[PDB]
């Protein structure tokens, strides 16, 4: 409380792009890099270093910082919207605790904020509500996906036939 | 088949729960799965999770108790662990169910989780009495357990009584000893001696669409914060 004479907004600003390395996948042609690209507007494979974290791009003008997941859906059950057991490790480190380390990271908020956002429906209902019960106030999920894909051909189908719900209502 | 998710973690002491090295550690998890297996066969034999079904089946843990430190990545710096195991089952309607353990230096990380714990609905015949043995399983072999509640998924994220902090749940465990008309009618209490009580809320399995059951672990929490027992949900 008290809040004056601000220097610094945005300190992620303060961060770089460079090449990620993180034993990923290469070529700029894969799913996982092309929704990844349309997601954050960097260029394959730069990504956003800040405080010590990787993120996969940085919107300065709103302080947020982004973070894009393409393919995670075979790992969950899609009927049920829980996991599949064998997957759990797969799951905990590229959705759930990595999401958990970019909201401590992401500080002070306001301004700084982390949105992440999700190719697959699917992926996003589980996640979403997982943040939701670690309480990550300053971390928001989104299902985007991206034109082209199959699943934003899912996307527009409820959100032009939800005016069609949502009007004789 | 119509089930429901559910949730099933406890919460421990994130501050002395570091001070384990990586043998005590695998020794309470190895006395927590064996804790386990009696329950049900599904619980008998546990994996080492993978990047693939193929993967995650190659490792039992259970038949090669030597494999149970492979499971178990530390942090030399931070001195944190994780511990990540599955049980062989593939399909959650059929008793899949994962383990999760990891003990972070933050409280919102130091916890042991069953995912999905609906999976287990699918399979126990009487669901609290073997529900209740895995609380106090956990609670004898680790006493730092600050808390622990099991609920069902819609309810805890969008339904919770007070969402800034956590909640009793269907069987929830408070580090004190409660009284009994504090609470609602139907609600047990089971009192252990030394680290503070289990509460049951109806021997049925919760549902979030039966308002008696809503207002139970509703009635419910509102006692255990006029107390001051509730923890914080951010810790
Ligand atoms: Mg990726």
């Amino acid at each position: 409380q008290g809040r004056d004479k601000d220097c610094v907004e945005c300190p992620p600003s303060r961060g770089e792009m460079a090449i990620a390395n993180n034993g990923k996948g290469h070529s700029m042609s894969d799913l996982s890099a092309r929704y990844q690209q349309w997601v954050t507007n960097f260029p394959f494979p730069h990504e956003w270093f800040w405080s010590g974290t990787w993120w996969d791009g940085f919107d300065e003008p709103r302080c947020t910082l982004l973070e894009a997941k393409a393919n995670y859906a075979f790992l969950f059950v899609p009927l049920l919207g829980v996991p599949r057991p064998w997957a759990r490790a797969k799951v905990k480190s590229d959705l759930l605790q990595k999401a958990e380390v970019h909201s401590d990271k992401a500080r002070p908020t306001p301004p700084v904020f982390v949105e992440w956002h999700f190719l697959q429906r699917i992926v996003y209902e589980y996640c979403a509500a997982e943040y939701l019960r670690m309480g990550l106030a300053n971390l928001k999920a989104f299902w985007n996906p991206m034109p082209g894909t199959d699943e934003h051909d899912d996307y527009q189908e409820t959100r032009a036939k939800e005016q069609e719900e949502m009007k004789r209502f | 088949k119509a089930f429901r998710r559910y949730i099933f973690e406890l919460y421990f002491d994130p501050a002395r729960l570091l001070e384990l090295d990586d043998d005590q550690h695998l020794q309470r998890i190895e006395r927590f799965l064996d804790a386990l297996a009696p329950l049900h066969p599904v619980l008998e034999n546990w994996y080492l999770c993978g990047d693939s079904l193929r993967d995650a089946l190659s490792h039992n843990v259970t038949e090669h108790r030597q494999d149970l430190a492979k499971a178990l990545s530390r942090d030399r710096r931070t001195r944190a662990v994780e511990l990540v195991l599955w049980n062989g089952e593939e399909d959650p309607l059929k008793g899949g169910l994962s383990l999760d353990y990891e003990a972070s230096g933050r409280a919102v990380s130091s916890r042991l989780q069953l995912e999905d714990a609906g999976s287990l609905l699918q399979v126990f015949d009487a669901p609290a009495s073997s529900f209740v043995a895995i609380f106090l399983a956990v609670l004898e072999i680790w006493p730092e357990t600050t808390w622990g509640m099991l609920a069902p998924h819609a309810y805890f994220v969008h339904q919770r009584t007070f969402p800034d902090r956590r909640s009793i749940g269907w069987i929830g465990f408070c580090p004190h000893p409660l009284r009994a008309t504090d609470f609602p009618a139907a609600t047990e209490l089971v009192d252990i001696p030394g680290r503070g009580t289990l509460l049951l809320n109806g021997r049925e399995p919760m549902d979030e669409t039966r308002r008696e059951h809503f207002e139970r672990v509703g009635e419910a929490d509102i006692k255990l914060m006029e107390l001051g027992y509730l923890p914080p949900l951010r810790g």
